RNA sequence: AAAAUUUUAGGAAUAGUUAAUAAUAAUUUAUAAUUUUGAUUAGAUUGUUUUGUUAAUGCUAUUAGAUGGGUGUGGAAAAAUAAAAAAAA
């Protein structure tokens, strides 16, 4: 179970045991009522295990979910940001950047005041 | 000297050639290019030849 | 936390799709502009 | 490089134990030396007092081949192989050895086997490699037929004129249209070969078959209800291309 | 398709892919073993390629020689006939 | 190489790619399905009026009964037949001279035909893949290493011309009559 | 709306951001169709006019340069000797940037690119038939075969352009 | 392979061309540089038969 | 394994701890008949025939299904012995 | 890691000694006689090696 | 997963921008007006200006001008140490500068520590030199640091720096200084020109004579 | 030069050409002299940058110890000169017929 | 082209390797040239736990109201020092703590020594930017004894994960120039006692028993059981 | 890159124009070019034996699905619906 569209874990209770799973045919899967993509994935995993390839791979569900939000037209694993209507700060209501109060921020901090009073 | 040593009336001068026009003279094989065969068929593509569409 | 396109069976029951007009052409703004400037509100 | 190779070979033959130094000083850095230099320098390397020094010199020579684009020759590699029991230095790649073992075992098994020694026509030769067939199968026709308005067809069509009647032509065009052009539908003779390849088939260019005692062994025609079209979709028919299409039904029947 | 086993180097990135192409040394060793087994299959492939190439070239040689002989005979006959026609004209 | 690529059918390089032999299928129901072994570019040229470089043959997936059982019977004569056509000269030209690619279904079909060895994917579960050991391989090579000249002659005959004249052929070719 | 759009395009082309913002604010205040939301804060609220600064210079230019250049508050002036050098550097850089030809632009501004205007008499027939065949699909394109069958003439002779 | 020079000369003849003396010289020189004396003799035979 | 002898590592020996799923003996007979008396078979454009043009239907042909149920038994074994009947 | 040749100029030195001399057609009569003696000796050597 | 064919070619290897879709459509008149107004809002220009057509970040000259024109966060330096801090920020923290701090500069900065705020500023500068600038400290750096700490009367910072000075960069600490900070001895140094121990609280105890 | 006599690689004095032809002829010239005397009408800039000096490391270590590297820029800034001053005898063996045998400070 | 894999072998697309030739396939993208790369993501994703729990001060702000207690400043400095080297030390971070800026010393990656790999770079010059942790490093590359003739730039120098073993003899003062290390086979004579070649151009390491066992268990040859 | 084939009941003028050029990126020269043998504009219509029908070289069909401002990228724009397609273990 490494693909979002074909979750094999959802049908674990369908198979009685290891022998049943590995002797099951695609026609038997269709009789049992397993959707096409999931049963194809299960059969491919079983065939790879038979050929000597254990089902060890990367679970790409989280990565695909992350890349879904960027709205790539072709799902190309790239970053496509959305252009907002009001993006510049001046056109969102801010007339001018806030001028800092230099006199206020040039006051000595409380720790400095306490240290000086101790000294 | 700016006149090429291979210069002649025909003006067919080969640049970057430091061999004199008389020293070497042969149909030496060329290794830079590659032989090319025809890939696009003319008329006949397969199955029965029939006329061949010439 | 796509959009349907209207189809019209023109001839031989062949569908014809009227896709939305490109937003860059002048015809959309032509439709948006008022018809009678003297009479209608701007 | 050839002169330096002669000098190195002479030093190796004289056994001066300085041919390696001469090569590393004069030929290594500033020449496009080939593997023959190391072929000989291996003889001098063999004469080192310690096998560890011998092995180190051989490995450094191999690294030189890898660096200065002078791939090791087969003779040099075999010379190093012949001392594998002493040096345990490899000169064949893992991929090459893996290929070689399977290939050698298979070739030995095939040679020992007698059932598969028979020739295989599909595997042994190429039958015909010319762009055109070696014998005339009858086509092209160079004439139209009933209902074919387009004659000549022009590009990609061998039809050169209308099948039956044409506007008047002149000279060689008239000669070809009336006498010389191919005519497939002619029952008396096929289109003749160019000279002199026609006189030797004079007796074979008459009629179609000499039997005239043929007994038709096919299905009988359906007189009633006399179906018109038979466009059956098939699965194993390789003549469907010829079967499809309108064809005139005129025969003995 | 390049396989990405779960035990590869995990990239702890929230801005890109969650797994990296770097592999454990065992994966490198296993990959080489699989590479060697495919090398056995592809050697005979190239062998058959070159054998078929030389077979095709030889067949072209033989057939071209025969065609050249026949065509020379035919063209000689045609030229003689053309000369006779020109003389008569 | 595109802004929005064809996600449902991508390839490895640009169009038109290297020639590849594949079994192009029709768009009909399974009952009347047939394949065409043809050589075409990596990217399908369905846009233009010329789609394939050459037509190698046709394969019928559905087996048919032996229509020639009454003929001279041999072993396994009455099993179902899977009829197929294959061009040999064109296949060898494209495979050797042009060096075209090859798919897996055509490879299996040609393995049956005997032109090519069984494909890489025609693997059974009876035995696993071999394990290679460098020392064992080197030992076997040292035990069975062929002669340099013998191997050179073998590869010369396999790759260069195999129609090498003998001394008898050379002597017969040499003129002996009064040389005119 | 057409006059507002053309004037705004001209101002942006001639590099008058203050005038363009003023025009946009006026359009938003009046309520011109399509401009009811293009309202932006005035970033030149305290700045004097260019004509004002030119008249002041005509009538110390070194001091007036500080008024001419806009400061962000948190940006402070530097001594005038270095200020003159900095301003000369900025002017040279801006002239160099604006002197660079723009490829494929045909020496035309982005407002002038793909801008062909003809009076509504040219496309009145198109407008009428669009608001009949696509009366309830204004964004749909008025293509033929919506108002005429095949092998039959469409209503508008010229149709798209000539 | 060295056979390709002879193949191309034969292809030139098959495609309805007249091989020039430069073509024959190049074919023979390439075959001699590759060591194909029998193929060079075949090229000479082709020239004679033409 | 070590005529020719193959390397045991290069040609593995079918690990014995595995189990047999199906065998040549796990098949069962299946008899089918495509009678031309059925109009749906007698129809010319019918796929229920191994013959393209000769005739319609197929008289009682036999196929071979398989029974991958040998592992459902409590104990299952295979005995590899040469045939001694013929 | 190494000095390499360039299409403009060569820096690795030549691997084979090549005589710098004109062609036979450019040789004079006496020079061609010397060349003919050299060629006869070369054929002698080739036959001896064969 | 490459943006080669999904954005204009001048944006190759473009990272860190706020939104690169803006500059793809900046050429439109409305976005051009918005960008010119944004340039004015940022300020530092006397005329209407717009970014170059093939640039996403600010021009080098414009960014340098704005960095040189921005007012210091600290105004009215009360102390010589604060004046030196302002001079340091002018000298080294300029835009795209390439001159690096020196141990002599660090010592000069530390020599001006008078009040605890000045000590904090000097410590910030020292940390910047150690980490941001990656400058190897001199031999007497710990001595100068200890003197700066003792001028204000801050022994906890000195003992913390002793507890881990290798991360801080003090690669050599005098044994007497270590004993003084640990508590082994009460005198931390000796002035030879005066022949007097320091601190003075124990100078009169140890060296009664002169 | 340590193994073969190069004809015009060592000269008695700097090449003397008229100032008109100096810019035309000097580029490409290369020659060796005894002592670190520099041509006139050339602003001198010593190369103290280690990034530039590192490329002379092999030359200094294996051929001759490199002492000074200087760049001479002319009045018109159109004809640069590179002066490399080497201190000490040649590390490589020197043939009696080699060109560098003439130099006092090279063969030694 | 120049360096194919298994010659010209087009049995499958995977038989050509992940890249056709080491040189860039397109003339307009020189950055596609084949070279050894490093896990930049992992080596730059430093641990934020050390930074957590300690106050920080921005470099721009020098206002008094933003100042912190000197002890907090010291712990911030030590936390930043830990954070910058959490994933490993940089080559510049190693060179800043060495005499003569580490000129003449050997630097090697973590993986440049394990296995048959034996590679190190002898430093010749370093140019620090205003950020001392980054810059440009030039050195001589020595690979299995062979040493390059000219100093080249060090790839992925800024990326941490470097190790150096300082030797006082190898230190080169700034006045002189760093001499290239001698070639073990070319410059100095070959000596099996000093240096011994780990792998020659045709050497292949023997298969580890653990790797063989793992491969057999994965393929199903050996009876691996829970 | 060329040649032939090219629609309309109520038939007429067309034009960033033709050629030459030491002229890339034409400040020049000419008695220029298109067209009643049917041009240009406007209407209809995806061009080159594939359909139907007949004794028929007649009549009647047909998605060969093909092109300047959206990025100057790329060997080549065709690049923002799909269209049965295996894409570097
Ligand atoms: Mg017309």
């Amino acid at each position: 179970d490494i693909h979002r569209l074909r979750p094999t874990s959802d049908f674990k209770a369908s198979f009685k045991d290891w022998n049943d799973l590995f002797t099951c045919d695609k026609r038997q899967l269709r009789v049992r009522g397993i959707p096409r993509m999931t049963r194809d994935a299960i059969r491919t995993a079983v065939q790879a295990f038979q050929n000597g390839n254990p089902p060890e791979r990367f679970d790409t569900k989280e990565e695909w979910l992350y890349y879904k939000q960027f709205k790539t037209v072709d799902y190309s694993y790239r970053v496509i940001p959305e252009l907002p209507e009001k993006y510049r700060p001046h056109q969102s209501g801010i007339d001018q950047a806030p001028l800092p109060d230099y006199r206020e921020i040039n006051k000595m901090p409380q720790w400095a005041e306490c240290e000086e009073r101790r000294q | 000297d700016e006149r090429p040593r291979d210069w002649t009336v025909d003006e067919i001068t080969a640049e970057d050639v430091k061999r004199s026009p008389y020293k070497e003279m042969e149909m030496q094989p060329l290794q830079n290019l590659a032989p090319r065969y025809e890939a696009r068929p003319k008329g006949y593509f397969g199955r029965t030849y029939y006329s061949g569409m010439k | 936390a796509p959009k349907r396109v209207d189809c019209l069976r023109i001839h031989r029951n062949r569908p014809l799709l009227l896709h939305p007009m490109k937003d860059n052409n002048k015809l959309l703004e032509l439709s948006k502009l008022p018809a009678r400037p003297e009479f209608d509100s701007w | 490089a050839d002169m330096h190779l002669q000098v190195v070979e002479t030093m190796v033959g004289c056994g001066t134990m300085k041919a390696n130094d001469y090569f590393v000083r004069n030929v290594l850095r500033q020449f496009s030396w080939d593997s023959r230099f190391l072929e000989a320098l291996y003889v001098e390397y063999r004469r080192q007092d310690d096998v560890d020094m011998w092995a180190e010199l051989t490995k450094r020579a191999l690294v030189w081949t890898a660096r200065y684009n002078a791939p090791a020759s087969e003779r040099l590699r075999r010379l190093i192989e012949d001392d594998y029991d002493t040096i345990r230095v490899q000169t064949r790649t893992f991929r090459e050895l893996a290929v070689f073992q399977f290939r050698d075992v298979e070739e030995r098994r095939h040679s020992r086997d007698v059932v598969n020694e028979l020739p295989n026509p599909w595997y042994d030769y190429v039958a015909h490699a010319l762009p055109f067939p070696d014998r005339d199968a009858g086509y092209p026709d160079e004439y139209g037929d009933l209902g074919q308005w387009r004659a000549p067809g022009g590009p990609g069509s061998p039809v050169r004129g209308p099948g039956y009647y044409a506007p008047p032509m002149e000279g060689e065009h008239q000669r070809g249209y009336t006498a010389e052009w191919r005519d497939l539908r002619n029952p008396m003779r096929p289109p003749e070969f160019p000279t002199p390849w026609e006189r030797k088939y004079r007796q074979y260019a008459r009629g179609q078959h000499p039997s005239y005692d043929m007994v038709y062994a096919g299905p009988m025609p359906e007189i009633f209800p006399m179906r018109r079209d038979f466009r059956k979709p098939t699965r194993w028919d390789f003549h469907d291309i010829e079967k499809q299409g309108k064809y005139r039904t005129s025969g003995p029947y | 398709r390049q396989i990405r086993p779960y035990y590869n180097l995990p990239s702890k990135s929230e801005h890109g892919r969650k797994m990296t192409g770097f592999l454990t040394p065992y994966r490198h060793w296993m990959w080489k073993q699989n590479e060697l087994w495919r090398n056995v299959h592809e050697a005979q492939f190239e062998h058959l390629r070159r054998v078929y190439k030389r077979q095709w070239l030889e067949s072209f040689r033989v057939n071209a020689d025969e065609y050249i002989y026949k065509y020379n005979i035919t063209k000689a006959a045609q030229l003689a006939q053309w000369e006779c026609e020109m003389k008569e004209q | 190489a595109r802004a929005v690529i064809k996600r449902r059918s991508p390839q490895l390089w640009g169009a038109p790619g290297a020639p590849i032999i594949r079994m192009r299928g029709h768009h009909v129901v399974w009952k009347f399905q047939s394949y065409d072994l043809v050589v075409e570019h990596t990217h399908k040229r369905r846009n233009s009026d010329i789609r394939l470089l050459h037509y190698l043959g046709k394969h019928c997936p559905h087996p048919q009964k032996s229509l020639w059982s009454p003929d001279t019977p041999v072993a396994q004569d009455r099993h179902l037949f899977m009829l197929t056509t294959v061009d040999i000269d064109a296949f060898k030209y494209w495979f050797g001279v042009k060096r075209c690619r090859l798919s897996m279904k055509p490879w299996a079909l040609l393995a049956k035909a005997g032109l090519l060895p069984p494909s890489l994917t025609q693997n059974s579960k009876i035995m696993p893949k071999p394990l290679f050991d460098k020392e064992s391989l080197m030992r076997y090579y040292l035990a069975n290493r062929k002669d340099e000249d013998v191997m050179a002659r073998e590869k010369y005959l396999n790759y260069e011309n195999s129609m090498v004249k003998t001394e008898e052929e050379r002597a017969a070719e040499r003129p002996v009559a009064p040389y005119l | 709306p057409t006059m507002v759009k053309f004037y705004h395009d001209c101002l942006v082309r001639n590099n008058r951001p203050r005038e363009a913002s003023s025009l946009m604010r006026l359009a938003a205040e009046r309520g011109v169709h399509g401009y009811e939301d293009k309202w932006e804060a005035d970033v030149y609220k305290g700045r004097p006019l260019d004509s004002e600064v030119m008249n002041e210079s005509e009538g110390q230019a070194s001091s007036l340069a500080f008024a001419s250049l806009m400061l962000r508050g948190d940006q402070r002036p530097l001594p005038e000797n270095l200020q003159a050098l900095l301003e000369e550097e900025t002017t040279r850089n801006i002239e160099a940037e604006r002197s660079v030809p723009v490829p494929f632009s045909a020496g035309l501004h982005a407002t002038e690119i793909n801008s062909v205007f003809r009076p509504r008499v040219y496309r009145q027939l198109w407008y009428k038939w669009q608001h009949i065949a696509n009366r309830y699909r204004p964004t749909a394109a008025l293509k033929r075969r919506q108002l005429a069958p095949r092998d039959s003439p469409t209503g508008i002779p010229g149709f798209y352009r000539i | 392979i060295p056979q390709e020079a002879l193949h191309w000369l034969l292809r030139m003849i098959v495609d309805n061309f007249n091989p020039q003396h430069v073509h024959y010289i190049a074919a023979m020189k390439t075959l001699q540089s590759a060591g194909e004396l029998d193929m060079a003799r075949d090229v000479w035979k082709i020239m004679e038969r033409q | 394994r070590r005529p020719v002898r193959y390397d045991p590592l290069l040609v593995p020996r079918t690990p014995s701890h595995w189990s047999v799923g199906v065998d040549a003996t796990d098949v069962r007979r299946r008899w089918q008949i495509w009678s031309p008396r059925d109009p749906s078979i007698f129809h010319e454009t019918s796929t229920r025939k191994f013959q393209d043009h000769l005739y319609e239907g197929e008289p009682l042909f036999m196929q071979l299904r398989q029974c991958p149920w040998r592992t459902q038994a409590k104990v299952s074994e295979r005995w590899e012995m040469d045939e001694v009947a013929i | 890691w190494r000095l390499q040749n360039n299409g403009r100029a060569l820096a690795l030195g030549p691997p084979v000694t090549i005589e710098d001399e004109m062609q036979s057609r450019f040789f004079s009569n006496d020079q061609f006689l010397v060349h003919s003696v050299k060629e006869v000796l070369r054929i002698v050597l080739q036959e001896h090696k064969r | 997963a490459s943006l080669r064919y999904r954005r204009p070619y001048w944006m190759m290897f473009l990272k860190g921008v706020d939104n690169w879709k803006i500059y793809t459509v900046i050429q439109q008149p409305d976005h051009q007006r918005t960008e010119m107004l944004y340039q004015a809002w940022l300020g530092g220009l006397d005329r209407p200006y717009t970014r170059p057509k093939c640039m996403a970040n600010q021009p080098l000259w414009l960014s340098k001008k704005r960095h040189m024109l921005r007012k210091e966060r600290l105004d009215g330096p009360e102390t010589p140490l604060e004046k030196y801090v302002l001079e340091w920020h002018k000298k080294f923290h300029s835009f795209q500068g390439t001159e690096r701090p020196t141990p002599d500069d660090l010592h000069t900065a530390l020599d001006l520590v008078e009040r605890p705020l000045d000590l904090s500023y000097a410590l910030q500068l020292l940390g910047q030199c150690r980490n941001l600038n990656n400058i190897r400290f001199a031999k007497e750096t710990f001595l100068v640091f200890l003197e700066a700490c003792l001028r204000v009367g801050r022994r906890d910072c000195a003992e913390y720096a002793l507890e881990h000075a290798e991360p801080l960069g003090f690669w050599f600490i005098d044994e007497d200084h270590r004993r003084y900070l640990q508590g082994e001895q009460t005198w931390y140094k000796l002035s030879p020109l005066d022949n007097l121990y320091y601190p003075v609280e124990e100078n009169a105890k140890l060296n009664e004579g002169r | 030069a340590a193994s073969s006599p190069v004809p015009h690689i060592i000269g008695s004095k700097h090449i003397d050409v008229p100032r008109e032809h100096r810019l035309r002829l000097l580029p490409g010239m290369l020659y060796l002299l005894d002592g670190d005397t520099l041509p006139g009408e050339f602003t001198i800039n010593r190369v103290l940058d280690p990034t530039a000096l590192q490329y002379y490391g092999r030359l200094s270590s294996q051929i001759v110890t490199v002492e000074a590297v200087r760049m001479l820029v002319p009045d018109d800034l159109r004809l640069l000169c590179n002066c490399i001053t080497f201190k000490g005898p040649l590390h490589l063996p020197v043939a009696p017929y080699a060109s560098l045998a003439s130099l006092r400070g090279a063969s030694q | 082209r120049a360096d194919p894999l298994n010659g010209g072998s087009s049995m499958t697309l995977g038989s050509k390797g992940s890249k056709l030739s080491p040189e860039p396939h397109r003339r307009r993208m020189p950055w596609t040239a084949a070279k050894e790369y490093v896990p930049g993501v992992v080596l730059n994703a430093r641990d934020k736990m050390v930074l957590d729990g300690v106050q920080l001060l921005d470099i721009e702000s020098i206002d008094r109201a933003s100042q912190l207690d000197p002890l907090e400043v010291l712990r911030a400095v030590v936390a930043t020092r830990e954070y910058n080297i959490s994933t490993g030390k940089n080559i510049f971070q190693l060179a800043s703590q060495a005499t003569y800026n580490g000129r003449g010393q050997r630097f090697y990656r973590k993986e440049w020594q394990e296995g048959t790999y034996d590679k190190y770079v002898t430093l010749s010059a370093i140019d620090f930017d205003r950020d001392g942790n980054k810059g440009t490093a030039y050195g001589y590359i020595t690979f299995h004894g062979e040493t390059t003739t000219r100093p080249v730039q060090v790839d992925f120098a800024d990326v941490p994960g470097w190790y150096m073993d300082f030797v006082e003899e190898r230190a080169v003062p700034f006045t002189g120039i760093v001499p290239p290390p001698p070639s073990i086979g070319t410059d100095v004579p070959v000596d099996p006692h000093s240096y011994r070649l780990k792998a020659y151009p045709y050497y292949d390491a023997p298969n580890p028993p653990e790797f063989v066992e793992r491969l057999l268990k994965d393929r199903g040859v050996l009876p691996d059981t829970p």
